[PDB]
RNA sequence: CUUUAAAUCCUUUAACGAGGAUCCAUUGGAGGGCAAGUCUGGUGCCAGCAGCCGCGGUAAUUCCAGCUCCAAUAGCGUAUAUUAAAGUUGCUGCAGUUAAAAAGCUCGUAGUUGGAUCU
């Protein structure tokens, strides 16, 4: 599991990088 | 190891129920994902369709939960779709995989024209609805592929459908409603009465009736 | 459910409601399969045979399961007349 | 507003010359190289996210 | 007022079939309704029906085998040529394996497959599957 | 007025979605497996198969005894068999819909030159054809996309004038032999 | 509901004709006021003389001085505000010189921050701005 | 040589012609949509980017550059018109309670549509 991307998402659900992390988790 | 907590789980674990289709025949709820692991665990593939951050306004800030949409299914006529909301993303994905396994439905496949070989497309035009999202599946000729948006395409490929035409109305940007409408349309394939299904239903003994002795003696 | 050669290609063959001839879906958890014991004509005892009636959840929801099962039993001779 | 700052950042950045590197292949050879990279030999595939331009 | 008594008949059959009822009362009856019902019955979609003879206009009691997914009318009765029949039956029918388009034809009221067999067009009355 | 003809036609179609990972991977796999120059070759073969499928579909909507259906389906099936894409056993229009793009890609001159042992790889096959080393029957063929017919398959040889197939060593070998 | 009659073709056609005028895109295309009001007069590009250089303040969420030029089109004499896209590219334009201007990309609509600007400078002194920016060409003296 | 009035071009010989085969492939991009780097340096709500949402106020994955990557490729970007996407003109096939919307209400001509029935 990519815990890196999920943890960065939980750091900022609406952050500047939130869309990129959400797209990364999808798949 | 797996210790079942229901009669259906025990019957499946004890090699008394031959296939998942014997459970589907009696419309029995499946409450243990280990049954699905027992029957299709060697071919199930899951994809995360979306992680969606939902927020509840609280007195101090916004509470944030993550909603995972997971489509599962072997590419041979079974598919499920599960949605799980959790504090953490990994927990949401695990729970959504479990819920997708629990919601796996049989998929009926038909022929567009002539019936050479194995079925490739939906048996007829079917429609699924979910919150203003309407998804229509139309039988397509051999080799057409799936003419659909990416989300219904994922669900339909995971359902073993080879060729399909798709029409979508409503707010398909709502990925959850899109996925649920596609799942509903795919589910309606086996509930649609066609003339080949007019032959009188010959009832067989239920799993809870056929193996009652095993349940009592256990 | 058949192909050109003649082999059956469906994954399974779903049951139909005994009251409406509609297909009972694989997720119709309100649907039932009542088993009605059959009785020896002379002794009045359970002879091991039974009549099976599958009723979809739609009929049970509208309250018609009672009358539907009564009609099915009457047609089978389990329920007498008047 | 004032138009005085026009080529401000572009003029004030340190000019760094492009490094000399060997030419890349073109046409069928470039696509062959891409195909080999993506499909033929791939070791780090163990269920984790790897991008073609990952800096980590 | 009431135009297209066939539309009323088909909609009543549709609603009765959706409600799960075993019999539907159709009034008024007409020749076109009877021929449409005969077309539907020859394919096993409705089963036997009876014409109650009033002295004004017919009534019909149609027994309902629970096979009819949908019976509908097309209004207006568009004139249909043989080359244009595939488009109609691709728009109206759920599959190429089942379902019929009813046409009134100089050779009678009949489904699209038999219209093809007789090599003839007509006016679309309705459909059922 | 001119004595010229302006009948010209585009041989491919660009995909609707430019950046789709699954399609990019499939096309790159085809390119690498068959030694294609670019994505336009994949799109050209895809367009050919698409037109064939459209014709077969339109024929399958006609009556089975339609004179036009019989004539044009027979012609289309004969054409598909002639290039080896279809087998002679499957002479029904329903088997056209079961054809793949790789079926047509096998019948290129490049694929056949590689598969007949005349080249060590598909890229060697392409550069051999482009360098006038390959002939079909007695015609020196120079086009990698030359679709080999069924009866032209056994006549792909190595050219009577190429250094590999009949003599006259090339520029490099002659220069080196002159040097020493 | 809508009319479904074998002889309603006139009513259907007339209703569609009338209700097409309630479509913004159709009415703009087929009314003629937009073409009269369009500074380019339906053209994709136009030439003008740079009247002056102006700085437009970006809209409120953003803070910048977008470097535009007031130009006057040769074909009709209208005064246009045209954005100069890249940075330092305003140094290439000099007042009272020829400039080729295109639309800004939204078919007569302001783009992004720059308010009321729907044109961008494409060429100056008959050499493209992209060639000047990359140093491929220089201003003709 | 051939071609052609005559030529050119293509084809055909022959001679020379490749190892940074320097006989050098570009045009756009790398936050999302949408394939591809929260790598390094600079700038610091400036300059600029950005079709849209947005990025930039000292760790900028978005600007200016270097490296790397990826999209198409002898082609690629931009503007504009147009078609599909648009079931956002709806005949197929849209809407009208509250999102835009049923005339204040009736009559009423043209228009449109009109019940069963005749081997």
């Amino acid at each position: 599991f990519p815990y890196e991307v999920s943890d960065a998402l939980q750091d900022d659900p609406k952050g500047k990088y939130s869309k990129k992390l959400l797209n990364k988790l999808v798949g | 190891e797996w210790m079942p907590v229901t009669k259906l789980g025990r019957l499946v674990k004890d090699m008394k129920i031959k296939s998942l289709e014997e459970i589907y025949l009696f419309s029995l709820p499946i409450k243990e994902s280990e049954i699905i692991d027992f029957f299709l665990g060697a071919s199930l593939k899951d994809e995360v369709l979306k992680i969606m951050p939902v927020q509840k306004q609280t007195r101090a800030g916004q509470r944030t939960r993550f909603k995972a949409f997971v489509a599962i299914g072997d590419y041979n006529g079974h598919v499920g779709l599960g949605v799980k909301c959790s504090k953490e993303v990994a927990t949401a994905i695990r729970g959504a995989i479990i819920l997708a396994k629990l919601s796996i439905v049989p998929v009926r496949r038909g022929y567009w024209g002539n019936k050479i070989g194995k079925p490739h497309t939906v048996p007829c035009k079917v429609t699924g609805r979910c919150g203003s999202v309407l998804v229509r599946l139309i039988p397509a000729p051999r080799g057409t592929g799936i003419v659909s948006a990416p989300v219904p395409k994922k669900l339909l490929m995971m359902a073993g459908i080879d060729d399909c035409y798709t029409s979508a109305r409503g707010c398909t940007a709502t990925l959850g409603n899109f996925a649920k409408a596609t799942f509903d349309a795919i589910s309606k394939t086996y509930s649609y009465l066609t003339p080949d299904l007019w032959k009188e239903t010959v009832f067989t003994k239920s799993p809870y009736q056929e193996f009652t002795d095993h349940l009592v003696k256990t | 459910m058949q192909n050109d050669a003649g082999e059956f290609v469906d994954l399974y063959v779903p049951r139909k409601c005994s009251a409406s001839n509609r297909i009972i879906g694989a997720k119709d958890h309100a649907s039932i399969q009542m088993n009605v014991a059959e009785v020896d004509k002379v002794t009045g005892r359970f002879n091991g045979q039974f009549k099976t009636y599958a009723i979809c959840g739609a009929i049970r929801r509208m309250g018609e399961s009672d009358d539907s099962i009564l009609r099915l039993a009457k047609a089978d001779g389990i329920v007498s007349k008047n | 507003g004032s138009l005085a700052r026009a080529g401000k950042v572009r003029g004030q950045t340190p000019k760094v010359a492009k490094q000399e590197k060997k030419k890349k292949k073109t046409g069928r050879a470039k696509r062959r190289m891409q195909y080999n990279r993506r499909f033929v030999n791939v070791v780090p595939t163990f269920g984790k996210k790897k991008g073609p331009n990952a800096n980590s | 007022v009431r135009m297209n008594v066939l539309a009323d008949a088909l909609k009543s059959i549709n609603n009765a079939e959706k409600r799960g009822k075993r019999q539907v009362l159709i009034r008024p009856c007409s020749k076109v309704i009877v021929r449409f019902l005969t077309v539907m019955m020859k394919h096993g979609y409705i089963g036997e029906f009876e014409i109650i003879d009033d002295h004004r206009a017919g009534k019909i009691v149609v027994n309902l085998t629970g096979r009819l997914n949908k019976c509908g009318v097309i209004s207006p009765r568009f004139d249909v040529q043989l080359k244009d029949l595939e488009k109609w039956q691709n728009n109206l029918l759920p599959s190429r394996q089942f379902g019929f388009i009813v046409l009134t034809t100089s050779a009678g009221i009949m489904d699209h497959e038999e219209a093809r067999r007789k090599h003839t067009g007509g006016k679309i009355l309705g459909f059922f599957f | 007025p001119v004595a010229r003809s302006w009948v010209c036609r585009k041989t491919y179609v660009t995909p609707r979605r430019p950046f789709e990972k699954s399609r990019l991977d499939q096309e790159l796999k085809l390119i690498g497996e068959y030694g294609l120059r670019n994505k336009r070759e994949v799109w050209r073969v895809k367009f050919t198969l698409a037109k064939i499928r459209k014709a077969a579909r339109e024929l399958l909507t006609l009556d089975e005894k339609d004179p036009r259906r019989l004539f044009e389906g027979n012609a289309l099936l004969r054409r598909l068999v002639r290039i080896g894409v279809l087998d002679e056993g499957k002479m029904k229009l329903d088997y056209i819909l079961g054809l793949k793009i790789e079926d047509f890609l096998e019948r290129r001159l490049q694929t056949q030159v590689f598969k007949l042992g005349l080249a060590k790889s598909i890229h060697h096959a392409r550069v051999l054809i482009r360098q006038r080393h390959i002939r079909v029957r007695k015609q020196v063929v120079n086009i990698p996309s030359f679709i080999v017919r069924l009866d032209s398959q056994k006549h792909i040889d190595f050219s009577l004038r190429s250094p590999y197939g009949g003599g006259r060593p090339g520029r490099v070998k002659r220069k080196n032999a002159k040097k020493g | 509901g809508k009319c479904r009659g074998l002889r309603t073709a006139r009513k259907l056609r007339s209703h569609r004709r009338d209700q097409k005028w309630h479509d913004k895109q159709y009415k703009k295309a087929h009314l003629g006021t937009a073409l009269k009001a369009n500074p380019f007069g339906g053209a994709s590009h136009a030439k003008g003389i740079v009247l002056e250089k102006v700085g437009v303040e970006a809209k409120q969420p953003n803070s910048a001085i977008r470097k535009c030029v007031r130009v006057q089109l040769i074909k009709n004499g209208k005064k246009i505000t045209a954005f100069v896209p890249n940075d330092g590219c305003l140094n290439f334009i000099e007042e009272n010189d020829e400039v080729l201007v295109a639309g800004f990309g939204r078919k007569g609509h302001a783009v992004g921050d720059i308010p009321g600007v729907r044109f961008k400078v494409v060429k100056v002194a008959n050499v493209s701005l992209l060639a000047l920016y990359k140093g491929k060409k220089e201003r003709p003296r």
